[PDB]
């Protein structure tokens, strides 16, 4: 049914930029907000931005400043981009989509593949 | 990342015997369920019977009839069924699957729906006189 | 589990007299050097409330189930703290949320539940380490829960209890007594204590006391010598004399006397000689009167009705 | 707990600080239906319901009003007119045991679905089987409750996760559970618009000399004006006065004779509007 594709992962260099997409497929990804959150190895699953329908978007504390989120509605695909990323963001990301539509709020129903990015030098 | 081979079927007239077996590999599942469900043209797929991981109970159908026996080998890791006096009406496909134990009250009990955790392409037997 | 305290003889009620006492704060103002009339439920000024006594001499155990109207003055003349807690509801029998005040030997616990409360549920102190409480056999589903610091006749508390707009209201003071009995003259503001957030509907109140123990236990007890005297109260207008320090020193009932009542008009506890329009007289109607016309002419129902031919 | 028994808490007699509750890393959802999820701390409600339990992350979608599944048809159901926020975090780092988790059971058949906030603590061996059961375990009589069985090897939303719905009720009372009302820094000797503890106005706010009894708040005068507030943090008295209004007047000696004019700033000691007092 739902289908979520998420491309970009890989090695990262001191001070690099990365980008992810997430071309979402079997629904409709305008109405939907979609998310996007990392785990690190060993710990609980941590979200590190949103974007609701309406342009709005939400960026996670710890990552805040850093971490970029929009929407392509010509080809409906979620962009996430590390900027300046920290040696320490060594996690695997994951593209979400929401579970509903009435509500506020934060929804991830269902998850991807998910991007494994780890620092090498 | 279960891969299952199902073995046994063919096409016999009525009054041969047949034993179905059903190799698992790669499970990660400490107790589980694995079953054999029948499905034919014209037929909805239906279990006949199953068997328990934890101290190997069986579970018998209609169509069991007091004549299908299972018996998991740990030996080689596969589910063997035994079948006597096959009907023409028992004209099916076999199918075995995989799904989580239930433990509650200190034991383990055992749930066959009609959707399985885990599936695979099973063989199909015919019984033609 | 509690159990029915025999050996006691019915006597009638006893009435006393309030003089000047159950005035209150009824707002969180300041106010200095002024006269302000408020609109509330008081105790009214000279009003017969009942009494009820504990003492050896029957042992006098009233506590009886009292009416919770519209709101309770509760004072207590004591020596040796015979009487303690209080418990409110309006079934008290497990069938709605009842209010649980008491304080036995080391903190106050306020406890909002239902209770399978008893004829006589009481508190008994051994000889002093209190030893007995049989108030209540359960308490299931208890939303509020309260407790104080701990800690271990010539003595007079006054207490007024309220239940408005959702909130359950305690005002309570202090003070030293030297005499004998029928709660003496004076003045003296009752400063609130606690404003409760319960929400319930409380319409019967009992009391709760501790008893001296040193026979049977539904034999063998001491009441002690103490008083408690119940009033109600009911909505009147107040007029009250605010010191420069903040505190209430005087009030007017508005209501008991023509010149009470003047005094609260002129907005002064001094008038000086002359005459006062000090309110109005209307004599209400007794009974209501219809006088429509004779009654006839009614329909040929039983034309429309029976249709013989239906 | 397991969602086939799910608890359910009552908090009380306290505050809710849900702005820290909100931004909080492992919280991958925190869907609040009928309100806004920043702005629930301003509102003030009576009392809150925790549902918490554990479910399967691809479940987690099925908390929800007018949703059909398994987690809504048998275990949970949330009412068509919930009002609160459903928080829901991966816990597969705690709740995950190797080799399967089996501590965590869910309701699989059931002979009728449940109305919005019911609990079935009764699991008694199921019977769909037409012929009578007759209290057997075997086909057509499947026990009802089924495992998880959760692994940390699993897919990535197979995990477990903890979820609490909390449904905000009022009852026949004023609110009482409220958010953190922050406040600001004290001024003196400036007029400015102030909210101390609900009293609202405008004025400058001076030490006062007066003394307060513990009890009362605020202090009006005659004719019913506030003229002495206490600070609800250190609890000392500021005596308010509103800062100076006053009329204008021209003093002309007539456009005849000349354009120059004075000023006149009434009751106003203008060392704050040649200068004479
Ligand atoms: C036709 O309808 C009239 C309705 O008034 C019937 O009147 C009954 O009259 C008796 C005589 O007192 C009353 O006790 C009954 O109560 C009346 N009926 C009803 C329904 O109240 C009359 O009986 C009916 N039938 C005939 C014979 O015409
Ligand atoms: C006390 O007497 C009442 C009288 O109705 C009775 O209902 C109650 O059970 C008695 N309690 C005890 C403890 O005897
Ligand atoms: C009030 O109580 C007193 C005390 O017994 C009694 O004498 C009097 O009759 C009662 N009624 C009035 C109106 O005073
Ligand atoms: C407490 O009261 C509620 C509402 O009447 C009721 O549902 C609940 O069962 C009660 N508690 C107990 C332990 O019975
Ligand atoms: C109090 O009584 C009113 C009047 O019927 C009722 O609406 C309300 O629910 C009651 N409250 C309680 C706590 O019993
Ligand atoms: C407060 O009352 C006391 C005693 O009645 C008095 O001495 C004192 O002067 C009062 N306060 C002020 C500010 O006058
Ligand atoms: C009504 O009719 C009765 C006849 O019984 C008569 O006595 C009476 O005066 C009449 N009343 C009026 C107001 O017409
Ligand atoms: C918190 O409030 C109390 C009064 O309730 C006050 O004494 C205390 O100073 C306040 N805290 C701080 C850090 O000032
Ligand atoms: C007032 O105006 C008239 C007309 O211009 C002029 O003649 C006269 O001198 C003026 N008087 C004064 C006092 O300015
Ligand atoms: C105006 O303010 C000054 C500044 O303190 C003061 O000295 C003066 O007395 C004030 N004038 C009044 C109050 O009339």
């Amino acid at each position: 049914q739902v289908q979520l594709v998420e491309t970009g992962g890989g090695l990262v260099q001191p001070g690099g930029s990365l980008r992810l997409s997430c071309a979402a497929s079997g629904f409709t990804f305008s109405s939907y907000a979609m998310g996007w959150a990392r785990q690190v190895p060993g710990k609980g699953l941590e979200w590190v931005s949103y974007i609701y329908s309406d342009g709005s978007t939400e960026y996670q504390d710890s990552v805040k400043g850093r971490f970029t989120i929009s929407r392509d509605n010509a080809k409906s695909t979620v962009y996430l981009q590390m900027n300046s990323l920290k040696p320490e963001d060594t996690a695997v990301y994951y593209c979400a989509t929401e579970g509903s539509l009435g509500g506020w709020g934060r929804d991830f129903g269902s998850w991807g593949q998910g991007t494994q990015v780890t620092v090498s030098s | 990342q279960v891969q299952l081979v199902e073995t046994g079927g063919g096409f016999v007239q009525p009054g041969g015997s047949l034993r179905l077996s059903c190799a698992a590999s790669g499970v990660t599942l400490d107790y589980y369920a694995i079953g054999w469900f029948r499905q034919a043209p014209g037929k909805e797929r239906e279990g006949v019977s199953c068997i328990g991981s934890s101290d190997g109970r069986t579970y018998y159908s209609d169509s069991v009839k007091g004549r299908f026996t299972i018996s998991r080998d740990n030996a080689k890791n596969t589910v063997y069924l035994q079948m006597n006096s096959l009907k023409p009406e028992d004209t099916a496909v076999y199918y075995c699957a995989l799904t989580v134990g239930t433990y509650y009250s200190g034991n383990y009990h055992y749930t066959c729906s009609d959707d399985m955790d885990y599936w695979g392409k099973g063989t199909q037997v015919t019984v033609s006189s | 589990q509690c159990v029915n305290l025999t050996t006691r003889t019915q006597l009638p009620p006893a009435y006393t007299n309030s003089f000047t006492r159950g005035v209150y704060y009824p707002d969180k103002v300041f106010r200095s050097s002024v006269l302000h009339s408020t609109q509330d439920l008081f105790l009214p000024f000279f009003s017969n409330v009942t009494w009820f006594h504990a003492i050896h001499v029957t042992k006098r155990f009233d506590n009886p189930v009292l009416p919770f109207n519209d709101g309770v003055y509760f004072a207590s003349t004591e020596k040796s703290n015979i009487i303690r807690g209080w418990i409110f509801g309006t079934t008290l029998d497990s069938k709605t949320q009842s209010l649980l005040i008491v304080n036995n030997a080391t903190n106050v616990v306020i406890k909002v539940c239902e209770f399978q409360f008893c004829n006589d549920p009481f508190l008994g102190v051994y000889y002093w380490m209190e030893s007995e409480f049989r108030v209540y056999s359960s308490a299931n589903n208890c939303t509020f829960e309260y407790v104080s610091q701990p800690f271990l006749f010539k003595n007079l508390r006054e207490f007024v209890f309220k239940n408005i707009d959702g909130y359950f209201k305690i005002y309570s003071k202090h003070t030293p007594i030297n005499l004998v009995r029928d709660l003496p003259q004076g003045f003296s503001a009752l400063e609130p204590l606690v404003d409760l957030p319960i929400g319930i509907n409380i319409t019967r109140f009992q009391t709760l006391l501790a008893l001296h123990r040193s026979g049977d236990s539904s034999s063998g007890w001491t009441a002690g010598a103490a008083a408690y005297y119940v009033g109600y109260l009911q909505p009147r207008t107040f007029l009250l004399k605010y010191n420069e320090n903040g505190t209430i020193t005087d009030a007017v009932d508005c209501a008991l006397d023509p010149l009470s009542e003047t005094k609260c008009t002129l907005k002064s506890f001094t008038v000086e000689k002359g005459i006062y329009q000090t309110s109005n007289f209307r004599v209400q109607p007794t009974e209501s009167i219809v006088r429509f016309p004779n009654i006839t002419n009614l329909c040929p129902f039983g034309e429309v009705f029976n249709a013989t031919r239906f | 707990a397991s969602v086939y028994a799910w608890n359910r808490k009552r908090i009380s007699n306290c505050v809710a600080d849900y702005s820290v509750l909100y931004n909080s890393a492992s919280f991958s959802t925190f869907k609040c239906y009928g309100v806004s999820p920043t702005k629930l701390n301003d509102l003030c409600f009576t009392n809150v319901y925790a549902d918490s339990f554990v479910i399967r992350g691809d479940e987690v979608r099925q908390i929800a009003p007018g949703q059909t599944g398994k987690i809504a048809d048998y275990n949970y159901k949330l009412p068509d007119d919930f009002t609160g926020c459903v928080i829901a975090w991966n816990s597969n780092n705690l709740d995950s045991k190797v080799g399967g988790n089996y501590n965590y059971l869910y309701r699989l058949f059931r002979k009728s679905n449940l109305k919005p906030f019911e609990r079935d603590i009764s699991t008694e061996i199921y019977q769909a089987g037409s012929t009578p059961c007759n209290g057997v375990e075997g086909f057509n009589c499947y026990f009802p409750l089924q495992s998880y069985g959760f692994q940390p090897t699993n897919g990535v939303g197979y995990q477990p996760y903890r979820v609490v719905v909390l449904s905000f009720e009022l009852l026949h009372a004023p609110a009482t559970v409220c958010g953190p009302k922050k406040s600001t820094n004290l001024v003196k000797n400036k007029c400015v618009n102030f909210n101390f503890n609900g009293l609202t106005g405008t004025g400058v706010l001076t030490e006062s000399n007066k003394k307060f009894l513990p009890f009362q708040q605020f202090g009006r005068d005659i004719a019913d004006t506030t003229d002495a507030v206490r600070d609800p943090q250190t609890l000392e008295i500021l005596d308010i006065t509103p800062c100076s209004f006053g009329g204008v007047s021209v003093i002309t000696p007539g456009t005849n004779t000349s354009n120059q004019v004075a000023v006149l700033y009434q009751d106003v000691n203008c060392t704050e509007v040649n200068v004479f007092q």
